[PDB]
RNA sequence: CGCAAGACGGACCAGAGCGAAAGCAUUUGCCAAGAAUGUUUUCAUUAAUCAAGAACGAAAGUCGGAGGUUCGAAGACGAUCAGAUACCGUCGUAGUUCCGACCAUAAACGAUGCCGACCGGCGAUGCGGCGGCGUUAUUCCCAUGACCCGCCGGGCAGCUUCCGGGAAACCAAAGUCUUUGGGUUCCGGGGGGAGUAUGGUUGCAAAGCUGAAACUUAAAGGAAUUGACGGAAGGGCACCACC
RNA sequence: CCCAUGAACGAGGAAUUCCCAGUAAGUGCGGGUCAUAAGCUUGCGUUGAUUAAGUCCCUGCCCUUUGUACACACCGCCCGU
């Protein structure tokens, strides 16, 4: 009857200034017709893009959720919306003869963003270990989890979203936790496993403009 | 007559073990008794590895793997030939197959 | 006959018997 | 669909309910020689030359 | 009509391959996932219940999907392969590999490959009884 | 992209831990408890087993009140079958979840009472303690945490057994038994009838506990050995097989 | 044996039997039986061979392990008003 792609415009998706790569791809929407407008149709769609496609010298197992906030000049302007690890990476770090320690905090930044950071760490076998299994005791696991939560809170609640994502890009918080927990039980693969945004402040166009450079 | 000293399961010093579901039939089988296979397989089969590699946008992509933990009841594990019946003497051998 | 089913049949017999006896 | 000359290295065997296909392994001579396996039909003698009109047909084994 | 910008570069879509043991889905969509380009299943390529999940039906579906995406301007694809998941099986069906190979073989460029089958932290009861399905 | 509901707590998760057993796995906090270890602390036989009594006791089930995702007895259909109203599939009610009150039964199993002595070896593992080269982590003066090599105590297990014992299977206990006595509780006496009838007793009910006999029978049964058979696996073979 | 009097006149219900090179099949001939009695059998040549150098799917067999309440040995044994 009517070809629906003949009435569709293509749009450019832009990453925030925290990433070396700016244009992360293209996206579609039906043209503004009657009640429905194109800009509203592109205002909540989330792009999960591998970090290696965002930064040219980074790891590919880290994915960032970028959500478009507003569209001007047929460019879609995105913001940090979440971070995750690839399923294969997480499944690869879960081995059978070690303890996995997980922690999570709900911590707000200085610009009103409320985040839920998930940290995962694994017990490391020493280079001369003859014992098959390396297990942390329950109090050791509790201390490691407390250190994880404390470090995440210290690393999030004092900076705004920009510096939080800048720390996430090389996972500074995970390396800090791995360093801090070395004297309780040597940890193996410490990562901020997942970041999900619980609530955001009211939209500010100028803040988003300063965000995209 | 007692066929196995461990009664075909790996439960010592505890009363109850939580059940799981066989991946084939969905039978309720205790976790200690169930036969567990950890399959780490490439998402791209070896026949298709070269064709996917050439069509890759990124050079040196190293394709991801699949991590699936398989739980089996005794009936389905025997039928699938994951385990076989053994002699009265070879039954005691707990060493995994050298492969 | 399976012993469980023999017990079930006996229990149904007893249920009917206690139904008829008041 | 290039034409490549490859030599049979080993004959595996037959397959099917009654047996209707033959398995050999052929190695290239002028394509950065590597070992590729492929099923085959008919008299393909001991270490003959099997011609690959294509480098992607494999043998699904068992 | 389509993106005719920077002909020398790739236009990336996302192919959601749903390979259950009943049939296989070849679903190419926008980068965000909200807009869909084309979805061709193995069931609209074979007129029989059994071959719905066959590798050949998946190859046909992937060929049609790639043809439509090429005629719609998309040049490269990110792969998000999933099995049924949930409390049911986590192994992709027979058509996943053939669909992916048909996408690669028909002039499409493959990006990142990711497995996204729904995995419960723990689930509800499976459809079988406590004695399983006995056929 | 969100939103809401209940259910569950994967991977980590182990012949690993805890609990009297049933049973127990997301974080954190509170509350009370507990074993082992350490002790040149205290009391000084206060102990072991236990009729009567008592606490707890999977699942299913019952009566109220919430909740009711998923699965799902019953039921309704759809299905190759000679015949399902079975196995399979789509739905689906009580239930499955929680809060009270009942119920007191499981292949509730290690089919092995508890307490105490003695009797081989070895490698691990969990907890506590002790000793010791060295390797790693918090400013360069130390403990301590993670490893490493050991010793002691309790624990879950991995063991020949021609110590020894058993009918053997097998068991370091199922040993220390005609060379028969450490203490003590429960409990069996060929197979059926039968855990039935009856009486009592508990329960709302379902049912639970205690529990015969007449009669009937030469075996029933346990372990193992050979064969035969298997719609059991592995490896071969045959145009009286197939392709 | 001849008059040429014209018979679905050119790969076959369900079920299947035999067969791998001088197999099969066609074709005649000789022995036995006998009175030179053959449509039978036992041999012999002659023409001459499509397909397959495999498998354990059907029917079975064998060299193992395993289960058994079978040993008259699965055509077994056995449960139910």
């Amino acid at each position: 009857v009517v070809d629906p792609f003949s009435k569709k415009d293509w749009y450019d998706v832009k990453a925030p200034a925290m990433f070396n790569i700016r244009n992360i791809g293209k996206t579609l929407v039906t043209r503004t017709q009657g009640t429905k407008i194109a800009s509203d149709g592109l205002k909540g769609r989330v792009f999960e893009v591998s970090l290696a496609d965002l930064q040219n010298d980074e790891v590919a197992f880290r994915k960032f959720k970028l959500i478009t906030e507003d569209v001007q000049g047929k460019n879609c302007l995105t913001n940090f919306h979440g971070m995750d690890l690839t399923r294969d990476k997480m499944c690869s770090m879960v081995k059978k003869w070690q303890t996995m320690i997980e922690a999570h905090v709900d911590v707000k930044t200085t610009d009103g963003y409320l985040l839920r950071l998930f940290c995962v760490g694994f017990t490391k076998k020493r280079n001369n270990q003859i014992r098959k299994t390396s297990y942390a005791q329950h109090q050791q696991v509790r201390q490691i989890r407390k250190k994880m939560m404390e470090i995440m809170t210290r690393e999030v609640q004092t900076n705004d979203l920009k510096e939080v994502v800048n720390k996430l890009i090389p996972d500074s918080i995970g390396k800090d936790i791995e360093k801090a927990c070395q004297s309780i039980y040597p940890l193996h693969d410490v990562f901020v496993r997942k970041v999900k945004m619980l609530k955001k402040p009211k939209f500010e166009l100028g803040k988003l403009m300063e965000l995209h450079g | 007559t007692k066929k196995r000293r461990n009664n075909g399961r790996a439960k010592k010093g505890r009363g109850h073990v939580q059940p799981i579901r066989c991946t084939n039939c969905a039978r309720c089988v205790p976790k200690d008794k169930a036969i567990k296979k950890f399959v780490i397989r490439n998402i791209v089969e070896a026949a298709a590895v070269r064709d996917i590699s050439e069509a890759s946008v990124f050079d040196a992509y190293v394709l991801p793997k699949l991590y699936v933990k398989l739980h089996y009841c005794v009936s389905c594990v025997i039928h699938s030939k994951v385990v076989r019946n053994r002699s009265r003497e070879a039954r005691k051998d707990r060493t995994p197959p050298p492969r | 006959m399976r012993a469980k089913w023999r017990k079930k049949r006996m229990r149904r017999l007893k249920r009917k018997r206690r139904k008829m006896r008041q | 669909q290039p034409i490549k000359l490859a030599r049979v290295t080993k004959v595996l065997g037959r397959t099917g309910s009654q047996g209707q296909c033959t398995q050999v392994r052929v190695e290239f001579m002028d394509d950065t020689s590597r070992s590729i396996i492929r099923n085959v039909k008919g008299p393909v003698r001991e270490g003959d030359v099997l011609t690959l009109l294509e480098s992607e047909r494999e043998a699904r084994r068992l | 009509l389509g993106p005719q910008v920077a002909e020398g570069e790739n236009v990336f879509g996302v192919c959601h391959i749903f390979a259950s043991f009943n049939d296989t889905f070849v679903h190419v969509t926008d980068l965000s996932g909200k807009e869909t380009i084309c979805r061709v299943t193995g069931g609209m390529k074979v007129k029989a219940d059994r071959d719905e999940s066959s590798p050949y039906a998946a190859m046909l579906a992937a060929q049609d999907v790639a043809q439509r995406c090429k005629e719609l301007g998309i040049t490269a694809l990110h792969i998000k392969l999933r099995a049924t998941g949930g409390n049911r099986t986590k192994t992709p069906g027979p058509g996943a590999q053939s669909a992916l190979r048909a996408l690669a073989r028909s002039g499409m460029k493959i990006g990142r490959i990711e497995d996204v089958t729904p995995i419960p932290s723990d689930s509800t009861r499976r459809k079988g009884g406590r004695r399983g399905r006995r056929l």
